């Protein structure tokens, strides 16, 4: 009379550590639960979904939490409380990491809750869990029955001694001079963050490519564990709405691309507008005449086809909605001393995004405390990004920043931070914060470029200025185009995102988001090429405002003390 | 055996 | 020219301190107030009520607040902000503690918004304001014309020197072998909450049956009060759906007892939904066929059968929806070692219920600062309670323990501790923390189970394991059965649920809710010689797994160092 | 190709000091964004309105938040997060004094959601950015094209060697006798927040007056700046209303002024009912006979016409809704030393008001830090006042006091603090802590009464007693009426709320809200007149309770020890 | 005399 | 030149 029912996929030694996945013992009543263990690192990942959908969905409810316990460290929390509270920076970030691969793999119309929770339970203090959780959460996923099509697999890569070497651990991460984390299913890497000691396109890229080979493994071991122990697929089609798209195209099609046509804001508007409301009227619209498809429906399958439209025009010549080649970077201006008694300001404009950054320089007292399981450790380089809602002309809450904004700010930070001086020639910690004021696409490279900026504005002797950019990938059977510094609605017309930050000599930071397969690294090899157009560009027009560091640091403030005499007053004392 | 999403 | 009406019931030596209730002076805008002062802890309660029903109500929705000023012991706050903010953990725990009684004497059908709030104004460093928040709370609320079926009278009693002592002092409590809370009508004892040193059923029900007998004084003051002070008693009366529940009834009666005497999963539902989908239509469906009754509320009433039906199939036979007999105990796994690089770890299964339990040993800086009025001070047995919601195959918010998971640790903190090793052979602050992965049916229990595993696991030289079981009853005019080890949906189908835990040598904790009146000392007597029948028995399974400490503490981690080698060092030094 | 065409009004030394209003820079796509600044401190103020209405409305969502950076003084938090988080104690006040005197320049009607935000970048160490803010939101919003009757100017006097000083610095406060902050439009004052040393009438009405000529520069630029870079202003037509109004008036009119008329509590309102439920019929109800009005919007109109009428029968005859004399105060009685344990404690009664005020004394370990932009500095007198539901018989939420809590606390601060007696005399913290029990108009005055009391109670050697009273006035076109400690209700019922507390040498805080034009200064100094007869009457009747402090502290608590016994103890080791 | 629910 | 509220 056997409880549990265990399966397990042992097998895997994984790049010279064992990944154990076990499925049956654990939170059995969960769609699907893995405990996975690499090394001595062991995390639990359950993955739950409603069977039905709330009334009036309208997007797709995931959500995903990584959490840490102490006691997978031996440790008792340090708060007054003693117990683990709110989200670290680095439970945030990751609840993010496995996010962003597996929101697009779920079935296109399907818009039921999903929660995935990852738990770290052990940690052996050399593989981190994070590369873990999102493997475990990818099984648990399979293993559910919900209808997502993964696996997706994970992989860390570091870049030592000229080679690159996979999940590198805690001891060789500190000898790496890349920290390459790339999520992917079998067909397609989905996902890549990084910061990176100024290296070529061709070695990220060639690090990317390695990522995507390598976590084969753990992609076949889902799949086998899947084929052992998974649950019944929840049956869900989608909408053979398919049909009267082909409908309202025709009819609408033309008067579509030429409504793009008009320039003047306005009027083009206007013509869009026109073109829906009528094939409203005769379609979709049902009473008066049947039938019909629910109007406002319609509305949905139109945008799709405005869509479609703006991509192909922008395809067919390289023209975008604002006018721009796909070559094109918005008009630029950097300006410093903003803020004349902050320690270093500057403002940063690249089109309708803009970012107000300031830098503040202190000591000892003033390096952030972080406590991780595989150690505790103090910060001095600090990054705190705000996204206030007056920027994209909108009211919301203020106080308290969300994922997005935890993120971005980490963005910039593996952007500047390669390039901060070292303690011994410059003994300070550096909290800079941004402000966006503004935003039409990249404020968090606008934030690495005011970031530049308010540095040397400040006096840190960075060792080089860094820029970055954002791109987009407009993708067809027949053709690709990548677009170059996109605007925010653009944005959600792409097949993929990605952002490239550096120096003059190489990478500092990539991030990619892929909706797709089927960028190959033929195209990713260009893409990359057009980002150092741009990056090249933009830190072109941002030497026009400061191009070095200045000499010394602010008048105010510190060393110390904001006196040189109240210093020497010391010194002598 | 075993027939869902993952194919 | 009066203002303020006052009155008071001041008689009461209640057990040689003198107990005043008064009315009339404070909070006159409330529905009933009372300052209530015993020896010189004095707390105000207060009672709100909604004099409507919010459009599609549901439940009854009641919320209690107690909360400590610490200006009733003269001091300020410690925090940073020097004011009083989220509940700590005792004003959770009392919130609870009155919030339990009074739930379920309010009428039947009445789901006006009511709110309790009872504040500590003074505290004469003696008289727990616990007891005296509760009896307040008790007195505002039948002043204040609420449909309150009360008042509840309650008391803590203490074991000291051989006799039980009636609201021991705090400095009595320190001599004092039993910490029983117990709350009751004048017909019924509702609630009790306990921490024992192993004594007996017969004594803990001595106790329970004492603080029964000598709250009866309060209960007599506070019909007193009432009788010159209360309210109008707000009119509610609620429906004689009585009449339609007959109809019904005689129908699908017959087919529902059948439909569960049905086997096999499903199809037992299946029949149900049969049943009920029938008896729907030609009844309280209404159109078509007038009428009828407001369909689906014609559902709740059919919930109502299907419950007394279950509630017969279990008194005629002892079988049960899962198919046990009354007596019969899940089956049970414990397992320890599961996390070996952790202190000590044990995963614990009694059927659909499973917690993942880890034991953590720190020292001195470990150990939480608690300042409660009565004085500051630092405690060194930490439990932490976790109920995610995949446990139970859902979703939702995670972060931030609720009343309900602060109360289950607490249930699990009363039954381990009386049982730890002395501070003087065993220096160690412990923290454990429990991850319920499954739910079906006592994860409290569960939790004290994996603990005591868990701390043997650790070295942790325990005087004698603890197990715990979760047990219900159904009470009719002609029988009444106990439930051992109840499932999670058969909690609301009982007239009483309590949880018993403790050693091989007597009770540790004992902690019950009760629905109703009638409930006999006889019947209690019985009620807990079974659950020492289950717990003897769980006892026995988890003995399988560790029956003793191990001799040591884990590699990692502490004393101190991990290593003897830098113990020695440090000693040498 | 320029991008930003600014827009600048720079000229305006503003009492000798420069004040910039910069425009069309930054933050482009708010709908007004100004960056001010006055010396060398800056903020950012930015105006965003939507541009429809949500349905289903009711009332005006506008919300502000003032907020600083810590870099904008060159330092990082000192928080454990090194970020900024929750708002302050200054970040709320602020907020406050922007939204109370912008709120009603909104036009009647107009309920789209508007929020400003106001970000502090650079802080000057001289210039208080609290009246910068204000400039700079008065100007966003000009600038924005919302239904926004402004601008308002703002402006802070002191009182320094007999003379008015305008905007004094942070150095000049120091040396001030009163701190007023004015904000008020071209024609009107429209709020006043003061902290004054026991100055006269006419001397703190002189100050208001002052600021009010003085503001007028900065009323000039911002139309100034309005009149060059502007938006569109956003349509907005309110509804005539009007109409109907006269309608349902000539009818129901002369039947609501006799209901009135009608004492006897229940009976008056049945009249009321009455005459809401007929005109409603044949009026405004449209079905069954159009037309009509959407009934329920009939309602509205009809509230304001008993408003009118309440309002009308004030100003004939001076009789009030609860039957007073205009002049008349409410029944009052004070009592002290209701928690013999606490350090002193009051219970004050003033009608349906009441406040349990309760003073805790401590040392150097409690006082408050709270560090400032401006610098950081020690906190020892403070005030927490909590407005718990019951008090208006309501349930509600409980703990996280609010932005209306801090500000009143903060009122009741500004009222005592003028009259505590120096470090010197008296070396201790004071937290006064203030529960309402009962709250129907001025639980903040009452706070002050109790607070008086409590400190008295508790020997701290206050140099005066202080007593506070509400205010409010019916002004219209042919007279006015000045209330005299106005019930909760009339609060909504008039054009002008004030509060006044002081000595009987003269005021300590004055604190102002008014709704419209016509407050003519001859007005004021009749409303400060009747408002000095009323605190001096509720000081007589609290001077019946306690008169002069108590010569020592209470037996708990403190010096330091609560024991002479363990002092001469110290004092002997 | 007085009335109400607790009886 | 220039329109709106505040007059």
């Amino acid at each position: 009379q056997d409880p549990m029912f265990d399966i397990k996929r042992k097998t895997i030694e994984w790049g010279g550590k064992t990944l154990v996945l076990e499925t049956g013992r654990i939170a059995r009543q969960a769609d699907g639960a893995v405990l996975a263990t690499m090394g001595e690192t062991v995390v639990l990942a359950t993955a739950v979904f409603a069977k039905s959908q709330k009334p009036g969905q309208d997007f797709f409810p995931l959500t995903v939490n990584y959490q840490e316990k102490t006691f997978a460290a031996g440790k008792i929390p340090g708060g007054f409380f003693k117990r683990e509270g709110r989200p670290s920076e680095k439970e945030t970030l990751v609840s993010r990491l496995i996010d962003r691969p597996i929101r697009p793999l779920f079935v296109k119309g399907f818009k039921n809750e999903v929660q995935v929770v990852v738990t770290v339970l052990q940690h052996d203090l050399e593989n981190d869990p994070d590369i873990l959780g999102m493997v475990a959460a990818s099984a648990a996923l399979c293993l559910s029955g919900a209808p997502f099509m993964g696996p997706i697999g994970a992989a860390r890569v570091g870049w030592v001694d000229g080679a690159y070497v996979l999940n590198p651990t805690l001891d060789e991460m500190k000898e790496s001079k890349m920290d390459l984390v790339v999520a992917g299913t079998a067909d397609a890497v989905m996902m890549v963050e990084s910061e990176i000691q100024e290296l070529s396109e061709e070695i990220v890229l060639g690090g990317v490519n390695f990522a995507h080979q390598q976590m084969q493994a753990v992609i076949d071991a889902i799949i086998d564990l899947a084929e052992h122990a998974a649950k019944e697929p929840f049956a869900f089609e989608p909408e053979d709405t398919d049909a009267i798209k082909a409908k309202m195209k025709d009819l609408v099609g033309a008067d579509i691309a030429a409504a793009y046509k008009i320039q003047k804001k306005q009027d083009r508007y206007e013509a869009v507008g026109a073109a829906k409301k009528k094939a409203i009227a005769a379609l979709g619209l049902s009473d008066e005449n049947p039938t019909g498809y629910d109007p406002l429906k319609l509305g949905a399958i139109f945008k799709e086809l405005e869509a479609d439209v703006v991509r192909r025009g922008i395809l067919d010549t390289g023209l975008r909605i604002d006018g721009r080649d796909v070559k094109t970077v918005r008009p630029i201006l950097g300006e410093v001393g903003i803020l004349p008694r902050t320690h270093g300001s500057a403002l940063f404009t690249r089109g309708e995004t803009q970012a107000i950054v300031v830098a503040t320089l202190g000591t000892g007292d003033d390096e952030q405390f972080i406590d991780a399981l595989e150690g505790t450790y103090k910060e001095s380089f600090l990054l705190h990004y705000n996204f206030p809602p007056y920027s994209v002309g909108e009211t919301g809450r203020m106080g308290s920043p969300g994922r997005r904004e935890i993120g971005h700010g980490k963005l910039a930070w593996r952007a500047l931070r390669p390039m901060l001086p070292t303690k011994e020639d410059f003994p300070y910690t550096i909290r800079l914060v941004s402000e966006i004021t503004e935003s039409n696409g990249s404020s968090s490279m606008a934030t690495v470029c005011g970031s530049s900026l308010a540095m040397m504005d400040a006096g840190v002797p960075l060792v080089r200025p860094v820029s970055g950019i954002a791109m987009g990938l407009i993708l067809e059977q027949d053709g690709f185009a990548v677009l170059s510094d996109i605007l925010g609605d653009e944005d959600h017309l792409g097949d993929m995102d990605f952002k490239v930050a550096g120096t003059s000599e190489g990478l500092t930071s990539l991030q990619m988001d892929i909706k797709i397969a089927g960028i190959t690294p033929a195209i990713m090899e260009q893409a990359l090429a057009q980002a150092k157009e741009g990056r090249a560009h933009i830190l072109g027009e941002m030497n026009k405002a400061m191009d070095a560091p200045r000499a010394d640091v602010g008048d105010f403030a510190p060393k110390s003390a904001s006196d040189g005499a109240k210093i020497k007053a010391a010194i002598d004392w | 055996p075993r027939r869902g999403w993952w194919r």
